[PDB]
Formats: structure tokens, sequence, C-alpha cells
């Protein structure tokens, strides 16, 4: 964290220069002897170019270290390096093109349910019990849950608490139906059957316990 | 003299059920230990209800009574009650007499019930610390490199703010920090007197440090050894110690230690703070070569205990002195925990001298059993200096060898302020 | 004041979804095969009904503390609630926590004596 | 005697079971020796259970000493004799079916070990990418230290495996989102990684 | 039902163990709704066919549980105060700080507690491993077992991170290999049965 | 004026009791 | 003195 390092991370950067110089002479010897059409060779060239650019930029400044993520695509050269695994990779990848007629259905279901959640639960999960001294800090454990006003049909606040707006959200504002970006991701998370009951119960505490199940159970069954 | 003798004759026994311990717990309204119900007659001098028949015991809330350590301490500290009453009978004006034990429990006479959450600990009191060791020259080193960012930084900030609370006006302290370049955290640049005002500056400056950069132990320790070799400013000319607040690393800095203290005249105490997976090997090595100790602080709850155990190491030369180290010391004017006003307290350490007549123990006999304590209220001193014979403009006053007034007409039973109060 | 009329507009996208010779054929054939076996799907309904009734008679009286896994949202106090709990366990959502919240030594509930 | 080891067991049970773990081991070694020399020393390697029994017996004898004199802490090496209870299926018709499955599994070993190699390469690549993105960033001031992080290589491998199994992947995704700011256009864009 | 209305006097006993057998009321339509009788006969014929995959998996789970009892028995115990690593050292109360605020202490009791699912017996390990195979709460067990080092002792942060290979192997073999074998066996069995 | 007594650097001290020399 | 604010 925060620009720290040690001796090992200092020597590894030096070794990266040797690795890059080796790959660059490989690129030279294959580019002045063939003149790229294959995907694997093009990927190798892309990795070499990005490595050269990153090394030069880091020597210049001395987001700097943010394009080093292209180094993780170098293990992908082991698949290309042996012809006995390219066949397996192709047999795995070519089994996927029949599944593109299910990916489209999943996408349409996600979009439709995101729009329905936008029209049903938009902005309803932004209030919680706040004690009665003002808005101090969400006085309900480390897990505050949405409530509803006295005129609402959601969860009512406890004895010494009052429902008051101005709250980030159930998961720091990440899980909600505010836009087509939050909703389209909450719907996907529910579709993967992970943490869908949490969203269902947050909605239950928000609007009520009568008709969010018709949404969530149908989404689970269909998608 | 009646606590060293009784402790030596004590036999360490591990079964307390068949043979219960009878005592009065101060903070109360259990097999293995019986409790007493006192009469608690109201009496003068003190401003509460007291019982002159037995001594009360205070045990910290995080110290479990019923342990083999606490219960063993409650027997040999029962012949103290007979010496507590003899002192009171000879001098009827005697105020609180107390034995602060190294275990954590304080036995005081006369018995009186203890005063929200009780955070009292006898091992952190100013009168206990001043008798447990000689004045020091603490210099705190704080690792503010990148790896300490996050939870382990707020644990370091709290830990430094808690060891500054163990320093009196006779000790000298400064706080530094290294993040591949060692610097001070405050406007001081050298050791300061560590009084109420100076410690507030260090506490405020420590709370404002940010973690970013490369760890470098050689530059940090060179700065620390340079600041302990000033001799241009007022100092204590006593225990020269260094606290290193880091998490872990791979650097031993053996070149620096061979350059600055080859004779090992400066102790090094090393602390490993937070939960991490960094190497704690070099951190423990600096604490063994240099005549110090190694402590670990993994959470907030371990801050209080681990920041006050460095006085057991500092008391080792004091025990080996023998009878030459048994001098009564009087603390500054402070407010009594059991509310009585402004008081000063006498102090005398107690040594573990089991096997002394055999001359071969030297194992736990290098540590102290605890610190004695007798309180003298400022009203008692004011009665020895009659005033009504002089004019209304005439008065007495007395001062410490520090400038602090022991008695003065303008000395009020209120704490001194060190800035503008604020609320968040 | 109603919202169920607004949901009609989104259904127009279903018309676009039901296009192409792959999506339409796959969905239609799978729906037809689902319809051709209405009794295989009845076994799951029977299992859910039986287990919901058993859960109602056994764990139906457990107190609803909100710090446990038997709450207002999750309980055995009604047939729809028991069915929803069994659906949650079928989807694999902390089912072991509900199991451990139904162990002996928990509090009963106001009404259940 | 292997499935009777509990926590805080009676002191006589830990004696009966360790004497059994030696007497039965010697008796199984005698079983091996009787079968080998009386049936040909190369006909004892033709079968598959025979080689498995050879390996398990040899491993039991070897690993008994390492726990006998403290060099190594027990790992349950003999529990694999049970894999011989599957011999009771010979009395049933459901043993020619279970032998051909093992035959096919051992015949397609070169394909299984390549599919598993690709599965491991995928995990390694995504572990390195997650280490690059979220390495040294899950350090929030909250009093809880996150366990599923991207700070080491083994920790990154465990986190990527946990995401692959699906359990609590949304929590790691939320930690990654909050590590790059919070809910915002440039910051929340690091969720395509977890998706 | 008749003997339920027959006693009518011991209505504190039997009733709560006789009203549970009332759930067999819907099961009387199996022999009245032909087709429902056929799709119950089909399931009972299919259940006897997977009697190899269900027994081999049970044996593998038993073996893995027996190996896990030798690694994590008496080792998954924790004290509420993280600084205490013994039952005789975890008595009394300790100071807890709410939300890591040093200025707001709270006194809580000190309790020596086990994991939610332990490896103390051979019947608790098979229940701790079933929940891992269902991919529910398995990271909690993983990071609780990583911290275990010694019997009758508390946890140590990242003691044996190399013990996660046990859970990884169990997940790959049981939760990924054998479950997919069961699904594929159902697929192939149905193919042959109906084709 | 500081105290005139100072107790440190005693040769007979143990020095073998750290917190990490054992564990 | 009366407390301030922050
Ligand atoms: C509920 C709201 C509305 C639901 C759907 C409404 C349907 C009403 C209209 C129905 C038209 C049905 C006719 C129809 O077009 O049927 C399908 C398409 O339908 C869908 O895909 C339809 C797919 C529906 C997908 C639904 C998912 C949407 C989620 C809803 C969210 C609801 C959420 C609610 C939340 C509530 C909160 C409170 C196509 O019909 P087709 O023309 O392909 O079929 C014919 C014919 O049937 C032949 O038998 C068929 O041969 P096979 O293919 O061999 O069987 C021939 O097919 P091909 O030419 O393809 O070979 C065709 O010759
Ligand atoms: C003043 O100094 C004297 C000696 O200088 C000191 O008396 C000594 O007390 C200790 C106990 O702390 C005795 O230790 C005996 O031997 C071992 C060592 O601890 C104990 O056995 C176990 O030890 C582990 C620690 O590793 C401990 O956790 C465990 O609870 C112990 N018991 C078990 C496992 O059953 C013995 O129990 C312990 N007691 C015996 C044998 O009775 C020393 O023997 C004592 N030395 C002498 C000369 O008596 C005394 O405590 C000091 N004063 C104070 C206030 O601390
Ligand atoms: C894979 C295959 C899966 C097949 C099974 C699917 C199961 C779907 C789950 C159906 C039930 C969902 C839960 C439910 O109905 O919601 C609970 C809620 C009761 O809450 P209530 O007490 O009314 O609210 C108090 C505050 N207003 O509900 C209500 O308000 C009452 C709604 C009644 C619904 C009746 C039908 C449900 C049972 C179907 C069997
Ligand atoms: C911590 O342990 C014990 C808890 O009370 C105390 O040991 C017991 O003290 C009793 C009180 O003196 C003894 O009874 C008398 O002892 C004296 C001295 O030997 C004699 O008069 C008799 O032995 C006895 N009187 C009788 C029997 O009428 C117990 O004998 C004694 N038991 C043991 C096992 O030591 C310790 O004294 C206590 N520590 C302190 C400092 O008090
Ligand atoms: C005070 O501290 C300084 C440096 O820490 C000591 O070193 C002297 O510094 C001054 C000014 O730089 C100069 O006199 C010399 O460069 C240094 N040596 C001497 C002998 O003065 C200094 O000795 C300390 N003491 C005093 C009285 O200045
Ligand atoms: C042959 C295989 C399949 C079955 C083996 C069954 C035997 C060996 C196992 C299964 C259940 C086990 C018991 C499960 C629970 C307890 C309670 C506790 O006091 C520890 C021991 C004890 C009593 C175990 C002893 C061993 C045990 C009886
Ligand atoms: C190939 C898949 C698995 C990963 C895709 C990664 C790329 C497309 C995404 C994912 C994470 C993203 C980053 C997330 C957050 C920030 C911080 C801020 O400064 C804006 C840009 C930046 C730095 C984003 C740039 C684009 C980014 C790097
Ligand atoms: C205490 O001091 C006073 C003042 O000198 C006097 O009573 C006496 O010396 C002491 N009292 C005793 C010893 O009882
Ligand atoms: C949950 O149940 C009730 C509800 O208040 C109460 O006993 C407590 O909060 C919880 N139970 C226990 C045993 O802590
Ligand atoms: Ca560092
Ligand atoms: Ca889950």
């Amino acid at each position: 964290p925060e620009d720290d390092s040690n001796a090992t991370n200092s020597n590894l950067e030096r070794v990266e220069y040797l690795f890059l110089i080796i790959f660059t002479v490989e690129a030279f010897l294959k580019v002045i002897a063939y003149g790229l059409r294959n995907g694997w060779n093009l990927l190798d060239f892309i990795i070499v170019v990005v490595g050269l650019f990153s090394a030069i930029l880091e020597q210049a400044t001395k987001d700097v270290k943010a394009l080093r993520a292209f180094r993780v695509l170098r293990p992908l050269r082991l698949v290309s390096g042996v012809p006995s695994l390219q066949v397996v990779l192709n047999s795995i990848i070519k089994a996927m093109v029949p599944l593109l007629h299910i990916a489209l259905l999943v996408l349409f279901v996600i979009i439709i349910y995101a729009i329905i959640g936008l029209e049903l639960f938009m902005g309803k999960m932004h209030k919680t019990c706040y004690n009665q001294e003002g808005i101090a800090d969400v006085p309900a454990e480390d897990d505050p849950s949405p409530c509803a006003l006295e005129t609402g049909h959601g969860r009512q606040c406890q004895n010494g608490t009052v429902c008051k707006p101005g709250w980030d959200g159930p998961k720091h504002g990440i899980t909600n139906f505010d836009n087509f970006a939050f909703a389209m991701l909450t719907v996907f998370q529910c579709i993967t059957m992970e943490g869908w009951t949490d969203v269902l119960y947050w909605v239950n505490d928000a609007v009520g316990r009568d008709w969010p199940w018709i949404y969530f159970v149908t989404l689970i069954i269909i998608g | 003299l009646e606590a060293e003798k009784v402790q030596a004759a004590h036999q360490w026994r591990e079964d307390f059920a068949s043979n219960e311990v009878v005592y009065y717990n101060a903070k109360d309204d259990e097999p293995g230990s019986q409790r007493i119900k006192p009469v608690f007659i109201e009496d003068a001098n003190f401003g509460r209800q007291i019982s002159y028949q037995h001594a009360a015991v205070h045990i910290p809330t995080d110290i479990y009574e019923g342990s083999t350590i606490v219960l063993n301490e409650l027997n040999w500290t029962s012949a103290l009650d007979e010496v507590f009453k003899k002192n009171r009978e000879e001098d009827p004006s005697l105020l609180w007499q107390v034995f602060g034990s190294a275990t954590g429990l304080a036995r005081y006479y006369p018995a009186s019930p203890w005063v929200k959450i009780d955070l009292y600990d006898v091992r952190r009191r100013p009168w206990y610390i001043q008798g447990a060791a000689s004045p020091k020259d603490m210099l705190i080193l704080v690792d503010v490199s990148g790896s300490v960012s996050g939870l382990t930084l707020k644990l370091i900030r709290t830990s430094v703010s808690e060891m500054l609370e163990t320093l009196s006006d006779d000790d000298f302290v400064n706080v530094a920090s290294f993040n591949s370049n060692a610097q001070d955290v405050s406007c001081f640049q050298h050791l300061v007197q560590a009084n109420v005002r100076n410690k507030k500056v260090l506490k405020d400056a420590v709370n404002n440090i940010t973690a970013k950069g490369i760890t470098d132990y050689k530059k940090g320790f060179s700065f620390a050894f340079e600041q302990l070799l000033n001799y241009n400013v007022s100092r204590a000319n006593c225990n020269k110690i260094i606290m290193l607040f880091t998490d872990g690393g791979e650097e031993r800095a053996q070149e620096i230690f061979n350059k600055y203290n080859k004779d090992k005249k400066v102790r090094v105490f090393t602390f490993s703070v937070g939960q991490h997976n960094y190497d704690r090997g070099p951190i423990q090595w600096m604490a063994c070569e240099n005549k110090g100790y190694y402590y670990e602080i993994p959470s907030i709850g371990a801050i209080r205990i681990n920041t006050q155990e460095y006085l057991d190491v500092l008391g080792r030369p004091m025990v080996l002195a023998g009878d030459k180290a048994k001098q009564v010391q009087w603390t500054n004017v402070y407010l009594d925990a059991l509310e009585l006003g402004l008081v000063i307290t006498g102090t005398l350490p107690v040594f573990n001298i089991t096997g002394q007549f055999e001359n071969k123990t030297n194992l736990k006999n290098q540590l102290i059993l605890g610190v004695m304590g007798v309180d003298v209220s400022l009203e008692d001193i004011k009665r020895l200096t009659p005033r009504f014979t002089l004019c209304p403009n005439g008065y007495y006053f007395a001062i410490d060898p520090n400038g602090y007034v022991l008695l003065h007409p303008n000395l009020q039973p209120k704490p001194i302020g060190v800035g503008i109060p604020t609320i968040n | 004041s109603i919202t169920f009329f607004r949901l009609f507009r989104v259904m127009r996208l279903v018309k676009l979804l039901s296009r192409g010779e792959g999506i339409r054929t796959l969905l239609w054939t799978f729906i037809k095969s689902f319809q051709a076996l209405p009794y295989v799907a009845l076994l799951i309904v029977m299992l859910f009904f039986i287990y919901a009734v058993i859960g109602m008679q056994v764990f139906g009286k457990i107190a609803l503390n909100d710090t446990t896994e038997i709450n207002r949202n999750n309980n055995f106090q009604t047939f729809p609630q028991a069915v929803l709990l069994l659906f949650r366990c079928a989807t694999g959502e902390a089912w072991q926590d509900i199991m451990l919240a139904c162990m002996p030594g928990k509090k009963c509930a106001p009404e259940s004596e | 005697t292997i499935a009777s080891e509990h926590y805080n067991q009676p002191n006589w049970l830990t004696e009966v079971q360790d004497t059994a773990n030696k007497a039965l081991l010697a008796l199984f070694t005698a079983e091996m020796l009787l079968k080998m020399y009386s049936l040909g020393l190369q006909a004892y390697f033709v079968s598959l259970f025979n080689r498995f029994d050879c390996f398990v017996v040899c491993g039991g004898i070897l690993e008994t000493i390492l726990v006998e004199t403290k060099i190594m802490s027990p790992l349950g090496i003999s529990v694999l004799r049970c894999v011989r209870l599957l011999r009771i299926f010979k009395i049933t018709r459901y043993w020619n079916s279970l032998s051909n499955l093992v035959a096919s599994l051992l015949n397609s070993v070169r394909s299984i070990a390549s599919l598993l190699l690709l599965l491991f390469l995928f995990i390694i690549i995504f572990s390195l990418l997650g280490m690059q993105l979220f390495g040294g960033k899950f350090n929030f001031d909250e009093m809880q230290t996150r366990r599923s992080t991207f700070d080491n290589f083994p920790q990154s491998l465990l986190t990527v495996f946990q995401i692959l199994t699906g359990e609590d992947w949304n929590s790691v995704m939320y930690d990654g989102i909050m590590a790059y700011g919070g809910p915002s256009f440039p910051g929340m864009l690091v969720c395509i990684y977890f998706i | 039902s008749l003997i339920s209305f027959g006693i009518q006097s011991s209505a504190i006993n039997v009733v709560k163990i006789l009203r549970v057998l009332r759930v067999l009321r819907p099961l009387r339509a199996i022999n009245r709704a032909k087709g429902l009788k056929h799709v119950v006969q089909c399931v009972f014929v299919a259940i006897r066919t997977i009697g190899n995959i269900v027994i081999v998996t049970t044996l593998l789970q038993f073996m893995f549980a027996c190996i896990g009892v030798q690694l994590f028995k008496g080792k998954l115990y924790t004290c509420s105060d993280s600084s205490k690593q013994t039952e005789a050292e975890c008595k009394g109360n300790y100071i807890t700080y709410k939300d890591g605020e040093v200025d707001h202490p709270i006194i809580q009791p000190r309790s020596w507690e086990n994991s939610k699912f332990d490896f103390d017996n051979v019947l608790a390990a098979m229940m701790a491993l079933f929940t891992v195979s269902t991919f529910e709460g398995w990271p909690e067990l993983l990071y609780r077992s990583i911290d275990s080092h010694t019997e009758d002792k508390g946890p140590i942060y990242n003691y044996r991170v190399e013990i996660s290979i046990f859970f990884i192997i169990y997940i790959i073999i049981i939760a990924f290999f054998m479950m997919n074998i069961f699904v594929g066996f159902v697929i192939v069995t149905f193919q042959e049965q109906g084709e | 004026k500081g105290p005139d007594v100072c107790f440190d650097n005693n040769v007979l001290e143990d020095y073998t009791d750290c917190g990490g020399v054992s564990g | 003195c009366e407390p301030g604010a922050a």
C-alpha cells in the first residue's frame, strides 16, 4: 500500500528489464524474418510494445504503474507455446458460440428486470433509523436497514429511533435501483443467486412485505 | 519491610477451591474466594464511608479475579492489613495507604467502596510509575511508511498517545518518524521536558501523520541516536531508550547499532503493531541485542497493557542496587482517584527477595513486586503553616525542584488547561 | 394512483427478444418441453408443500429476533413464509445458518404460550 | 479404529487405536507378502487395486515413523484402506459399471490433466490481474481486517477460487469498488473484473 | 387421525409427534392421479441407478472427514478476547471498543467458543464438509482453519495458509468432480432409459 | 534541578528476557 | 470556559 516496497520488489523490476530485452529481440528476429497475421504473434507484439512503453514512461517520470496489468497476459503465451494445449483451448472456446443464444436471453432478462426495478424501487432505500438527537450516525449496529415513514408500509423504527432521509444505502450506496447502472448490476447479482435475499429483505423493509417477492422469485426462476 | 518478608515465606499453590481466599473487593455491591461485607461507618478527614477493620482490594475490569496469579497475590498481601492498622493507630491522621501490585490489583486501607466504565489501573498511576523506575529519556520512533497505512496506523497513533501518558515532568521525550527520510513530527527538534503542555503538542502532532513512502530503518535509527546525543539542552542524564513503532520488515540495521551503541548504553524497545504477515524476525533482534524488550499490539485492547510493561525492564538495575534504591519519593500535586482533593503521595518500591538467603534465584527477583504508597493531603500541610497571625496579604508557598508549587493560594483543586476545549 | 400500468411499456421489448431463428426456436422448444411434462414439476411442488408443513409444525413457534436467521423476513410462521424459506434454502443462501438458528435452546414466542 | 478418534478421547482409546494401527498394519503387510510371492511378483502389478494397495501399505509404513518420533504431524495416511471396502461391490452387479468408469478416467488422463492445466492457468492469470488491481488497496480504517484480499499470491489464489465457487463474490466486488473510490462513474467501473 | 381423536386426553404428548405424520395427506393422490403414479415410479427407478455415485461419494466424504479430524480436532476454538489463547485464560470480562473508537469502551464477557462447524468427531466433520461442498460459508471455515495451530489453543493469524490445499482438493474432487459425475450419470441414464 | 539518583547499566542484569527470544 | 464547536 501507498508506494511502499522492499528489496525483492526492487530486484524484480531489474529482472523485468532482462525479460523485456529478451522478448524484444524475439520480436525483432520474428518480425524481420516473417514481416502478425496469427493472433498469438500479434498478442506477443502487443505485450512487447506495451512493455517498452511502460518501461520508458517509468524511466521518464521516475498513471505510471497502471499499465503493468498487461504483464498478466504473458502466461497466455504458455498456451500458444505448446500445440498440445491450443487444441484444448479451441475445443473449450468453440463450445461457447452455441451459448451466445442464451447470453442474449440473459441480457434481455437483465435489462427488462432492471427497468422494472427502476420503475418500482427507485430512491426508496435512502432512509434509516437515526436515533432522536439529530442525524448523528446510523444508530443501528454496523448493519443499518432501510425503514419507512409513519405513513409508509415498510419497516418502522424502534422505540427510541425515527425514520429520517439522507442515507447512503444498504451497501454504501452500491446496491440499489437508482439508475440503469445500479439496477442492472443488482439484477445480475440476484440472477447469480448470491445475496438476492439480502436485496429482497432490504426492499421488504423499504416498501413493504407484500409484492417484492413477485419480482424477486420470478427473476430467480426465469433467469 | 513487612511485604518483602511475608512474600518470601509464601508458598506458590495452584488449588484455591479447598482453601478459599477471604478479601473485600472494592467494586462490588464465587467459589475459590470468599467476600467480606463491611460495616462502613462514616468518618471525618475522608469524605466517604470507610471501615477501619480491613483493607479493600481493587482489581481492573480486564484482570480476572480467580486466576492463579491474582489469587496467589491475595494471600501474601493479607499480612499487610496488620501493618496498615498499626500505622493508622500510631498516627491517627494517616490518609490512604496503598500497595500497588505488579499483577494489577491495588490493596488500600481503610476499606472504602470504589468510585460509567472503570478504566483505573494501578500500574499506570503517576505515583506507581515514579517508583517503578528512574527518570528516562524516551525517544519514540514511528514507522510512517506505506505498509502501515490503514488500521495499523490508527493503532500506532493510539499507542504513541498512550505511552506519552506514562511520562512525568522529570522525563524527557520526543517523537520522530521515518518514511525513507527521518524527521520530527512536531516543532521541537530535540528532547523536551514532557510536561502537560509539551505532551499535548506531541499528541496533536502524532494524530496528524500520514502513511506513505519506503521503509528505511538505517535513516530512522541514525536520527534517533543523534537526538539522544545532543547534550546541548536540558535532559535527564538517565535511562536512554528508543521505542520503534513498526509492523515488520527484513532489515536488521546491524551496522547502525555497531556504530552508535557498541557499549549498549541505549535500550531499544520494539513494537509490532496490527495484524499482518510481515517478518517480525529483525524486529525482535533489535530488542535482544540492545538491552530492551519486544512487544506485540494486534488490536486496540492490547494497547494499554503493552505500553506500560517497559517499566519492568527499566527496573532491573534498580532492584540490583539493593537498599540504596529504597528512597522515599513524593509525586507532584494531583487529584485523588478516591475523591479527596489535592494530594501528594509517598513512594517506596517492594522487591522480590525469595531465595535471597540461598543467594541463587535471580530469575524473577530482578522485577519488583509493586510500589508502596501513602497519601498526604494539601490540607494537612496547610495546617502546619498558620496564617491568621499575618496580614491578609501575607501567605506561605512551597515549590518542587521544578518550579511547581506544592502549596499556594492560587493553586485550585482543578486540572490545568492546555488549550481551547472543543467538541465534534 | 397505480404503477402496474407503467410496466406494460417494458413488455414491448419482449417482441424484439422473440426475434431471430435461434432465440425463438430454442425458447419455443424448451417451453413446449416444459409444458409436455406437467407432472415432473409437480414433484417439486409436493416436496416444498410437505417440507413447509413439517417446518411449520416443528420450527413454527421460534422467536423472531432480528439478529438471528429467524426474523420477520425469514420464519416458519406462515405457509408462504415457510415456502419462501425453503426456496431460499434451495437456492443455497446461508441455509446452514437457518439450520443452526433452529437448533434446540432458543426462545419461543409471545403467542405460542 | 480410525473413525473413533474424537477430541478429548479417553486415554485407553488412544492406546487401543495406536496398537491397532500397528497390528493391522503388520497384518496387511503380511497380506501383501503372501499375495506377491504366491501369485508372481509382476502379476501383483497388473491390477489397479494391487498397485494402490502397494502404495498405501508402503506409505503407511513410511509415515508411521515420522509421527512415531515427532518429525511430522499426523495426516491420516492409512484412511485410504477404506478404498478397499469398494471391493464389496464384487458381490453386486454394480462393479463392472464402476470399473469401466475408472478405466475411462485413467485412459483419458492426458486430457483431464490438460483441462485442469487450463483451469489452473485461468486462475493464475486472473489472480495476477487481481493482485495488480487490488493489491494493497483493501486496507480500510474499519476495525475489521478483510480476509479475502489480493495482497499475496496465495491469498489472491484463494480469493479468485472463492469468486469462482461463487460464495460471497459480491462482498469482494464491493470491497474492490470501494477500494477505487466508491459508487461513481470512474470508480465503479472496476466491477467488470468480477463480472 | 382416528387415534389422534381417539386419545383426546394425553394432549401434551403424542400430539406434537402425531400431527407431523399428517403431512402424508397429499401423498394419497399418488395412486389416484395416474401420471403422478408414473413420475414417482420413474424417480424410484432412477434413484436405484445412482446407487454407485451416491455410495462412492459418501465413502470419499467419509475419508475426507477422517483426514480432517486428524488436522482440525480441538484446534478451532476461539476466545472473545483475541489476546487469550487458553480456556483457563478466557474467564471474566474484557474491554471492547465500538467501531474501533478508543473513547467509547464497552465491557463484554469473555467466552471460549468453538467454530460453527468443527472437526472434533467423525460425525461433525461430515457436516462441516457438506456445507463446504454446498459452497455456503466455506471461506469462514477456510480462514478459521488456517489460523488453527495447536490443540486446546486459540488462533494465530495466517499460521498454516498451506492448509487451504485440503479444502481446495475437497472442493475439486467432491464439489466439482463427483457432483458433475452425478449430473452426467443422470443425463446418460435417462438417454439410455428413454432412447 | 533534576534528581541526583540514576539507576541503569548494571552489569549483573539478565538481558536474556526479550519477548521474542522465546517465541 | 464554555466549550466551543468543530
Ligand atoms: C517472586 O519470585 C519467586 C521466585 O523467584 C516466584 O516464585 C515462582 O513462581 C513460579 C510461578 O509463576 C513457580 O513456577 C513453578 O514451575 C512452573 C513454571 O511456571 C509451573 O508449571 C507451569 O508453568 C507454566 C508456565 O510455562 C504455567 O502456565 C502453568 O500454569 C504451570 N503449572 C502447571 C502446568 O500445572 C509451576 O506450576 C510453578 N509452581 C509450582 C511448581 O509450585 C516457581 O517455582 C516459583 N519459584 C520459587 C523459588 O518458588 C514468585 O512468583 C515471585 N513473586 C511474584 C509475586 O510473582
Ligand atoms: C494463604 O493460604 C492459606 C489460606 O488461609 C493460609 O494457610 C493457612 O493459614 C492458617 C491460618 O494461620 C493456618 O492455620 C493455623 O496455622 C498456624 C501456623 O502454622 C498454626 O496455628 C496451625 O497450623 C493452624 N491453626 C490451627 C490448625 O488451629 C493453616 O495451617 C494454613 N494452611 C496452610 C496449608 O498453609 C496462608 O496463611 C495464606 N497466606 C497468608 C499470608 O496468610
Ligand atoms: C551544540 O550542538 C552542536 C551541534 O549539535 C555542537 O557542535 C558544534 O556546532 C557549532 C555550530 O555548528 C560549532 O561550534 C561547531 O561546528 C561544533 N563543535 C563545537 C566544538 O562547537 C556543539 O558542540 C554543541 N555545544 C555547544 C556549546 O555549541
Ligand atoms: C464403519 C463406519 C462407516 C462407521 C463408524 C462408526 C463409529 C466408529 C463412529 C461413528 C459415530 C462416532 C461417534 C460420534 C460422536 C461421539 C460423541 C463423543 O463422545 C465423541 C465420540 C463419539 C461417541 C463417536 C465415536 C465413534 C463413532 C461411534
Ligand atoms: C479484462 C477485464 C477482466 C478487466 C478490465 C479492466 C479495465 C477495462 C478497467 C477495469 C478497472 C478500471 C479502472 C477502475 C477505476 C479507475 C480509477 C480512476 O482513476 C478512473 C480509471 C480507473 C483506473 C479504471 C480504468 C479502466 C479499468 C482498468
Ligand atoms: C507526626 O508528626 C507530628 C509533628 O511533628 C507529631 O505529632 C509527631 O512527630 C508525629 N506523630 C506520631 C509519630 O504519632
Ligand atoms: C434474540 O432473541 C431475543 C430478542 O430480543 C433476545 O433473547 C436476544 O436479543 C437474542 N437472543 C439471545 C439468546 O441472545
Ligand atoms: Ca514497510
Ligand atoms: Ca452463498
